[PDB]
């Protein structure tokens, strides 16, 4: 009966671990309180599932996207640093304006 | 503790020959009441109340105003409270004998009300109620609005008070079963006093009656568009989430169906659709959806409240609604501000008006100082950006890259995040 | 107390919770059939109020 | 929870196999496992640990 109930939280305890992946990438430490909660019976899955869907989604939007802006950064660095040598090169004796 | 009291009154049987006795009561009364007392039979019982219809109900009230003694008064209401269960049409005994006293049978126990017993008191507001409900007489007046008021300070007594707002709901329920007990309640403070009743988190028991309540009452169109005042989807969406009962669940739902398909405006169904996405129902319902229940009845409601949400979820969605908020300055997160689907075949409409859309975008992220406004604002471009390579370049000339970036060390973290977000969409590409 | 006694009392606490179960069901659904009922029968009988009115 | 009703326990004389559990403490874990490695003793049968 409840199989789906447990299929929803195995994919809980992956998402939880996708972010402790990344965590432990991180230099960040992981706490430790010792509190020992129970599970809340009433429906609080809904809003952990809504917590934990906002902690995974903007963790690999904001990798995906650093990923991408690092890229165009480089990139956009190897253009200045072309331009650069470019104008230096360019400057022998420059009469003309264009 | 109802059912209990009911037992301990039906075994405890006090001798009716002590007011015969004392000259309290009329001597064919007392002579009634042991008939009917020895006559148990279903067969035997109807006779005799064929044969003194108007006899039976007599010395019943004689009996029981004359008599101070608790016991009587208890007796006489168990036994009518079983004849009621027994047959719910012999209230047409007790409205033969009304009729025949030429008085509704309303004042013969609203003073009856105020007696010390709490339990008589609820026997008495019970056989009055299934009487409303059974006969003809639409209860009405000064007497219908005392019966009210006293259901009311019943319901703000509010467990053996818990118990007696128990039986109270019931009859509250049996009462708003007919048409016109709906609008009474409605024109009375009834809503306002069963949505504290549920702020107030009262029992599961409790919080079932009022549900019902709530759904019988949502039934007429009238009553459903006047009760938007009170704005009752919040709490029940609430109370739905908090609680996991299935009873609970079941007349919730029904209350949501009801509401969503008695509506008499299209307005109004949209403003409830609206109301329901904001409390954030539509997850609520999907999780119930995929959860599995026994009854064809949740299923069914579950559906057609999913499917209402959806559709109501696809007009706001309609991009016509995102130019009228952003005409009236509407940024308030709300589903069109979202929706993949809108933004992602929608996002070249914000050209429009010779990029009017982006231009009074830029404006309110320039000049607007509402947190919600600015988030709102630098969601909806990041969210054009993305949808539309194409206008990174109008941003540019607009000069809404400043301004984003300017906001993203804005003071209100809640801006701050959707201004990071619209900034590195716009920055993704060259 | 864990005696027969005992279980016998909240088997019968069952039982009863069981039966207002059912009750309740009950409930809801005879009035969701007044309802219907009512609605119908205001339904035809407003369909025939027009050939009626129509016709004097 | 806040359900009015009260779950209920019921013992059942039984023909099934009981477990054997032995209350392990701190200081004999490490020998009741080490007694247990070799076969898990049999319900209520003398202890070697
Ligand atoms: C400075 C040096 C000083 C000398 C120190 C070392 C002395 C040399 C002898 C040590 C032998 C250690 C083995 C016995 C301890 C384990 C028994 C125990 O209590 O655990 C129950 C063990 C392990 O504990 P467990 O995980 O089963 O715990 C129970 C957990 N539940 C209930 C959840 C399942 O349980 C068994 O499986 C029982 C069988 C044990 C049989 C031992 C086999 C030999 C093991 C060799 C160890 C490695 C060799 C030494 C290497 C040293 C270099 C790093
Ligand atoms: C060098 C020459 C002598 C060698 C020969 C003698 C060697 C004796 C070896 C035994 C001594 C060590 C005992 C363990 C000490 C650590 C205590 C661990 C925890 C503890 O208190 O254990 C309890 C068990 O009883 C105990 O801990 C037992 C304590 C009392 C045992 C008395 C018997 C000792 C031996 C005979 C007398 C001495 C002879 C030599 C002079 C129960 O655990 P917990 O409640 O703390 O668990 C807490 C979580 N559950």
């Amino acid at each position: 009966k409840f199989v789906n109930e447990v299929r929803r939280c195995e994919e809980m305890d992956r998402k939880l671990r996708f972010v402790e992946k990344e965590i432990r990438k991180a230099n960040i430490p992981i706490m430790d309180t010792g509190e020992n909660p129970e599970v809340p019976f009433p429906r609080d899955m809904i809003d952990l599932e809504a917590n934990f869907e906002k902690i995974e989604n903007e963790l690999k939007e904001i990798n995906t996207n650093q990923e991408a802006l690092k890229r165009n950064f480089l990139e956009l660095t190897e253009l200045k640093f072309i331009l650069r040598k470019t104008q230096q090169f360019f400057d022998e004796m420059a009469d003309p304006d264009l | 503790i109802i059912a209990a009291k009911a037992a301990e009154v039906r075994a405890n049987k006090v001798n009716w020959q002590s007011y015969l006795q004392g000259q309290m009561i009329s001597a064919e009364d007392c002579e009634f009441i042991q008939r009917f007392e020895m006559k148990r039979c279903s067969e035997e019982k109807q006779e005799m109340l064929q044969t003194e219809g108007s006899q039976c109900a007599k010395t019943f009230i004689n009996l029981m105003t004359h008599i101070s003694k608790e016991q009587t008064v208890q007796y006489i209401l168990t036994m009518v409270d079983d004849m009621l269960q027994e047959n719910h049409q012999r209230v047409s005994i007790f409205f033969d004998y009304a009729k025949r006293s030429k008085s509704t049978a309303w004042p013969y126990f609203l003073p009856m009300l105020n007696r010390q017993d709490p339990f008589t008191v609820h026997m008495a507001a019970r056989i009055i109620a299934k009487l409303a409900a059974w006969g003809k007489e639409l209860m009405e007046g000064s007497d219908l609005n005392y019966y009210f008021n006293w259901i009311k300070t019943q319901l703000s007594s509010q467990s053996d008070s818990s118990q007696y707002v128990q039986c109270v709901a019931g009859c509250l329920q049996l009462m708003l079963r007919v048409n016109e007990y709906r609008f009474a309640w409605v024109e009375a403070d009834g809503v306002n006093c069963i949505m504290g009743v549920l702020s107030n988190k009262c029992g599961f028991q409790l919080q079932y009656q009022m549900i019902f309540s709530i759904w019988l009452l949502a039934f007429s169109p009238q009553m459903c568009e006047h009760l938007r005042r009170y704005n009752i989807i919040p709490v029940l969406s609430d109370i739905l989430q908090e609680s996991v009962k299935e009873k609970v669940t079941r007349i919730i739902l029904a209350a949501f169906r009801n509401f969503l398909e008695k509506s008499t405006e299209r307005e109004t169904r949209q403003e409830y659709a609206l109301a329901m996405i904001q409390c954030k129902v539509l997850k609520q319902l999907e999780n119930l959806e995929q959860q599995k229940y026994d009854d064809e009845d949740i299923s069914e409601d579950i559906k057609f409240l999913l499917e209402k949400l959806g559709e109501s979820v696809q007009d706001l969605s309609s991009f016509d609604e995102y130019s009228s908020e952003l005409k009236s300055g509407r940024l308030e997160w709300s589903p069109v501000h979202k929706s993949e689907k809108f933004w992602r075949e929608n996002a070249v409409r914000l050209n429009e008006k010779n990029y009017e859309l982006l231009k009074i975008l830029t404006k309110l992220l320039e000049v607007s100082d509402d947190p919600q406004v600015l988030a709102v604002a630098a969601h909806d471009v990041g969210e054009y950006v993305r949808h539309y390579p194409r206008g990174k370049r109008v941003f540019e000339q607009l000069g809404g890259k400043q301004l984003v970036m300017n906001h993203m060390h804005h003071e209100d973290q809640q801006v701050r995040y959707n201004a990071l977000l619209a900034v590195q969409k716009l920055m993704v590409h060259n | 107390a864990l005696s027969d006694a005992d279980v016998q009392k909240q088997i019968k606490h069952m039982m009863a919770f069981i039966e207002q179960e059912a009750n309740e069901k009950a409930e809801e659904i005879d009035a969701k059939a007044e309802e219907e009922f009512n609605i119908e029968k205001g339904r035809l009988v407003q369909t025939q109020r027009l050939k009626i009115m129509e016709y004097y | 929870s806040g359900s009015t009703v009260p779950s209920i326990l019921n013992r059942m004389q039984t023909n099934q196999t009981p477990p054997t559990y032995n209350k392990t403490n701190k200081f004999t874990h490490g020998f009741q496992n080490i007694v247990d490695a070799y076969g898990i003793g049999t319900y209520r049968e003398i202890n070697p640990a």
